[PDB]
């Protein structure tokens, strides 16, 4: 009887029913051996009458909307080798009677609403190979001891459940298990040493639990081990040396634990290691040279630890390295030039160490490097002209070092450079006009250097969003061409030698949220134009200049300004123009020539009386 | 749908 989706046995009776990938709605022949109604958008319960098809072997109801319990009558089917209930709405416990399906091989409960514990009955399934119950948030309790009795298990996953407690020593009886995935769950206590008895173990994923204790040494006796994800747990103690004995290990992630001791030299023997993540631990010692013998390493993340010593030059041997993160350690010495022999490097972050010496020119020869982060070290010397060679550089942070000399003009050669932070160094001379050539540049932070000379509109790319030149020796006048950067969100020129009027052209920066002109030699009158920039929101700081005249009436139009500091100027007249700004939070008018009365309002009442005392005539008055 | 296995997200500065 074949239309489609229906199959018959030889004797002429209906055998298999299959329907999937249709669109439907609604709730859902005693010789039928196989039943697949899957991806049908079906709703309702699973009818207990299902348990009546005695010859059932496969039942796949997966990828539907079914609700209610898993009927215990389903477990009357003693011939079932596959039960797929996954990706539905099912709730309730896994019934104890699960243990009665004596031939069950595949069991898929994952991605449901199931709750309760895992019955101690699973241990009676001797043919069980795959059990995946993960993605049930309220599946809870300890993994039952009886799990050790499923002798044929290959795949076990309980991920994203509420499973708690320590994994039972029982686990060591599973001599065929390949993948154990119980991650983003409630587990605590130590990984049991008995796990070293699981000879076929390939992938161990325990990440995002509370597991405590240390990493059992026995894990090094697992010869087929490939991926170990133990990240974000309470793990304590030293990394087992014995891990160097796992020839197939390509991924190790111990990130976010309490580990101490040293990175083991034995790792040098792992010829298949692609990825080593030790990030956020207590690891001390030096990077061992033997690590440079792992030729397939793409990812080395050792950041946020106690590692001391020098970065080894033999790092040139890792020719596949894409990512090198050593930031937040005790590293000293020069950055080795031989690191540039790793031609594939995408990202180098060495920040927050003691690195000294010059930045090696050769590192800028990397044609694939997007991210170079050297911030917070002892680095000195020039920024090499070869910086123009690093074609794909996107994010550059050299800030918090001793770097000297001028910003090399060939930086104008970099067309993808988005973000550049050179602040807090000894840089001198002018900002090079050629930087107008970085057409992608949105963030430029030069603050706290010896930068000098004048400042031009032609000197800067019009794609700029963030500008911080504060704390330098910059001089002459803020150029009218500043009005050319219409993307500028934030402009900080504070603490310089700048002078002249504020050019009215400032009115055309339509995106400007924050403007800091503080601590300069600016003079004359605050132009009316400054009030014409509705976007001014975060801050406007005109303080510690020579401004005179009165607060422009247009200032009543900055309806979004949260912070305003005009203090330490020669400003006169009264504050009446300010009285209706409802979003004004902080106001500093002190050390000016202001005079006149301010209304008695919680706003003006919060102004410190010493602030009024440093002016000419200011006082709070009471209305009649 | 529960997430597939993954490593610790790298974090740079
Ligand atoms: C950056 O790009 C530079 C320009 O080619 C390159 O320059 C030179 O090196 C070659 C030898 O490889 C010399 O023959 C040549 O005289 C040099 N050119 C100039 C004009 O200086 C740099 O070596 C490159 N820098 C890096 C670190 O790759
Ligand atoms: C305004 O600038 C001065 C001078 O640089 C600074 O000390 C002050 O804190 C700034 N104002 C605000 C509100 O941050
Ligand atoms: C003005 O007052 C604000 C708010 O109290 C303060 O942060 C700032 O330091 C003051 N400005 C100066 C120049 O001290």
């Amino acid at each position: 009887c074949n239309w489609t989706g229906v199959k018959c046995n030889r004797r002429g009776e209906v055998s298999e029913i299959q329907l999937k990938e249709k669109q439907l709605q609604g709730s859902l022949l005693k010789s039928l051996t196989s039943l697949t109604l899957s991806s049908l958008q079906l709703t309702g319960v699973i009818p207990k009458e299902i348990g009546d098809f005695t010859e059932l072997e496969l039942l796949d109801l997966s990828d539907n909307s079914l609700s209610g319990d898993i009927p215990v009558e389903i477990f009357r089917l003693k011939k079932l080798k596959t039960l797929s209930l996954n990706t539905n709405n099912l709730e309730g416990h896994i019934p104890m009677e699960i243990g009665n399906l004596s031939g069950l091989v595949e069991l898929m409960l994952f991605d449901n609403k199931l709750s309760g514990e895992i019955p101690r009955s699973i241990g009676e399934l001797k043919n069980l190979q795959v059990l995946r119950a993960g993605g049930n948030k309220n599946l809870r309790g300890e993994l039952p001891w009886e799990i050790g009795n499923c002798e044929n298990l290959v795949m076990l996953g309980l991920a994203e459940t509420s499973l708690s407690g320590k994994l039972p020593a029982s686990i060591g009886n599973l001599k065929r298990v390949q993948t154990i995935a119980i991650y983003t769950s409630l587990l605590s206590g130590p990984i049991p040493d008995e796990i070293g008895y699981c000879t076929e173990l390939q992938n161990l994923y325990l990440y995002q639990n509370s597991i405590s204790g240390s990493i059992p040494t026995t894990i090094g006796g697992l010869k087929k081990l490939q991926s170990l994800l133990l990240w974000q747990n309470n793990l304590v103690g030293k990394i087992p040396t014995e891990l160097g004995n796992c020839p197939e290990l390509w991924l190790i992630d111990f990130s976010e634990n309490l580990l101490t001791g040293t990175i083991p030299r034995s790792f040098g023997k792992l010829e298949n290691l692609q990825e080593l993540q030790l990030s956020v631990n207590q690891i001390s010692g030096t990077i061992p040279e033997e690590l440079t013998n792992c030729t397939k390493l793409t990812h080395l993340e050792i950041d946020n630890n106690l590692i001391t010593g020098e970065i080894p030059s033999l790092m040139s041997n890792l020719r596949s390295l894409t990512m090198f993160f050593a930031w937040q350690n005790k590293l000293t010495g020069n950055i080795p030039q031989s690191l540039s022999q790793c031609r594939e490097l995408q990202a180098i972050d060495l920040s927050y160490n003691s690195l000294s010496g010059s930045i090696p020119k050769e590192i800028f020869g990397l044609r694939n490097l997007t991210k170079l982060l050297l911030l917070s070290n002892d680095l000195s010397g020039f920024i090499p002209p070869d910086i123009g060679n690093c074609t794909n550089l996107y994010r550059l942070r050299l800030n918090g070092n001793r770097l000297a000399g001028s910003i090399p003009s060939e930086i104008g050669n970099l067309k993808n450079l988005n973000f550049v932070d050179i602040s807090e160094n000894r840089l001198v001379g002018s900002i090079p006009p050629a930087i107008s050539g970085c057409e992608s540049l949105e963030f430029l932070d030069l603050h706290t250097n010896s930068l000098s000379g004048s400042l031009l509109g032609t000197t800067l790319p019009k794609s700029l969003k963030f500008i911080d030149f504060s704390d330098n020796a910059l001089s002459s006048t803020l150029p009218p061409g500043i009005g050319l950067l219409t993307e500028l969100t934030k402009l900080n020129l504070a603490k310089n030698r700048l002078s002249g009027e504020i050019p009215r052209e400032i009115s055309t920066c339509r995106s400007l949220q924050l403007l800091n002109l503080g601590e300069n030699d600016f003079s004359g009158e605050i132009p009316d134009e400054l009030g014409q920039i509705p976007s001014l929101a975060i801050s406007l700081n005109l303080s510690c200049n020579r401004f005179v005249g009165e607060i422009p009436s247009r200032f009543s139009d900055l309806k979004n300004l949260g912070v305003l500091d005009v203090s330490h100027n020669q400003l006169t007249g009264n504050l009446n123009v300010l009285t209706d700004l409802q979003n004004l939070v902080s106001l500093n008018i002190s050390y000016n020539d202001f005079s006149g009365d301010l209304p008695n309002t919680p706003f003006f009442r919060r102004l410190p009386l010493s602030d009024l005392a440093s002016n000419r005539g200011l006082y709070i008055s009471n209305a009649i | 749908d529960y997430w597939k296995p993954r490593h610790h997200p790298p974090r740079n500065n």
